């Protein structure tokens, strides 16, 4: 069900810990995406979101 | 029969009201997707531009509803459009196609009576369903 | 030598300049708020900046060794490029909002004194955020991970 | 017939944008399938789950996640998204024994 693992081409090995590659995977680019408001001026954000 | 004439020219420019900002939204949008793809600048140089352009969105989806509330004119025969934004023509000098009713040459719109004109002949006032404009009344002002 | 200016910036900062003129006059006429005023502004030098860019990509030569860094896809990117050729463009203050006037002098020709203060603004603002910035991320990974 | 009565003029109207015909925002008479958006905005998860049901309420968080990181110009395959959703559907509460 999870099918070749990105990292080789082939099928996924058994044991092989996919929930700690994945959570790296989706954190890894996290600081290229645009972030809150640090600054606490202004009105509270969530309109403007 | 004038008064399906003057209504029919009244659905028309106020068409043309819709068509500009529809043009302007288009605008935003595809630099709202350009600045989040690639922007080339620092990360908040980058972030400071997509929150304008994404507040500009956010002010044009508020006001493609019943964008215009009414025409209305002064006693030198100036037409004036009052609506919920303020809309501009780059091509002509800024001549003003729609005042926001904030502004304060707009104020006469809420302010003028006929016991106390503020320099404005004929108050106006639209009916809407969705965009277009369904009719109108009018308002005389002064003697 | 190789880092060349387009000879129509001078036309298109005019005539923007002009326009951002008449923006004047029709606020001194009062048909305009202070936030409208701004944003119109803004509105016009950012389509201001953006045609000195396409000039810019228009003038240079495909073997120039500026451009050729960037179009093999080296390094780089046009934003830089018409930053260092073109014109800054608007900054933001301190908080956090594009400043009606550009920095109409690119880093070739030397931003004058005023110019270079208000880019401090954010140039300090990026330094001072990055640190909190990685935080955020920090946090995520941490709970995805648990 | 179901009914919802106090939406705000300030929000948009949903845009179907039928390619041929461009009829942009959804009007009266039109035809509308089940859990189907009404106004332009972000979808509530629970209120998508409760109408559709776990297999669907999935693929949303899925694609909303894998539509948030690609806009930006990243690109994450959705097998790392979907180990992770997987997770927040593991428990079934107990309406009655």
């Amino acid at each position: 069900c999870y099918g070749r693992s990105m990292a080789t081409g082939k099928l996924v090995d058994i044991g092989e810990a996919v929930g700690i590659v994945a959570a790296q995977s989706i954190g890894e680019p996290g600081t290229q995406l645009t972030m809150r408001t640090f600054h606490q001026g202004g009105v509270t954000g969530g309109a403007d979101i | 029969r004038d008064y399906e004439d003057e209504l029919q020219s009244e659905r028309d420019y106020v068409a043309g009201l819709y068509a500009r900002l529809d043009a302007e939204r288009a605008q935003s949008q595809r630099r709202y997707a350009a600045a989040l793809r690639e922007h080339g600048g620092t990360a908040v140089e980058r972030d400071a531009e997509v929150r304008a352009l994404a507040k500009d969105i956010a002010r044009l989806n508020v006001a493609d509803n019943g964008l215009c509330f009414g025409r209305l004119d002064t006693l030198d025969d100036a037409r004036l459009y009052i609506g919920r934004l303020g809309i501009f023509d780059r091509d002509n000098d800024f001549e003003p196609l729609l005042l926001d009713w904030r502004a304060p040459m707009a104020r006469p719109f809420y302010v003028a009576t006929a016991a106390n004109p503020e320099n404005m002949r004929r108050r106006r006032q639209f009916h809407t369903l969705g965009r277009k404009v369904v009719d109108f009344t009018d308002e005389i002002l002064g003697r | 030598a190789d880092v060349l200016v387009p000879p129509q910036k001078q036309e298109i900062l005019e005539r923007h300049e002009a326009e951002a003129d008449a923006i004047e006059r029709k606020y001194q006429r009062g048909a305009l708020n202070h936030t409208e005023r701004n944003e119109s502004l803004v509105k016009i030098w950012q389509d201001a900046t953006e045609e000195v860019g396409k000039a810019l990509e228009e003038f240079y030569p495909a073997d120039n060794p500026i451009i050729t860094i960037v179009k093999s896809g080296a390094t780089g990117n046009l934003t830089q490029t018409r930053t260092l050729a073109g014109m800054k463009g608007l900054v933001t203050n301190p908080k956090g909002e594009f400043i009606p006037r550009p920095i109409k002098s690119s880093f070739r020709e030397g931003l004058t004194v005023l110019e270079y203060f208000i880019n401090t603004h954010g140039a300090r603002k990026g330094l001072a955020d990055t640190a909190l910035r990685t935080a955020d991320s920090g946090y995520l990974t941490r709970r995805l991970v648990d | 017939e179901v009914v919802y009565d106090k939406l705000s003029k300030r929000q948009r109207l949903r845009v179907i944008t039928h390619e041929d015909g461009t009829e942009g925002v959804l009007s009266d008479g039109d035809h509308v399938e089940v859990g189907d958006q009404l106004m332009e905005g972000a979808a509530d998860p629970h209120e998508v789950l409760r109408v559709q049901g776990p297999r669907e309420v999935q693929i949303h968080l899925v694609k909303e996640v894998q539509e948030v990181y690609r806009a930006q110009g990243v690109s994450i395959h959705d097998k790392h998204i979907e180990v992770i959703v997987r997770q927040m559907l593991r428990r079934v509460t107990i309406i009655d024994s």
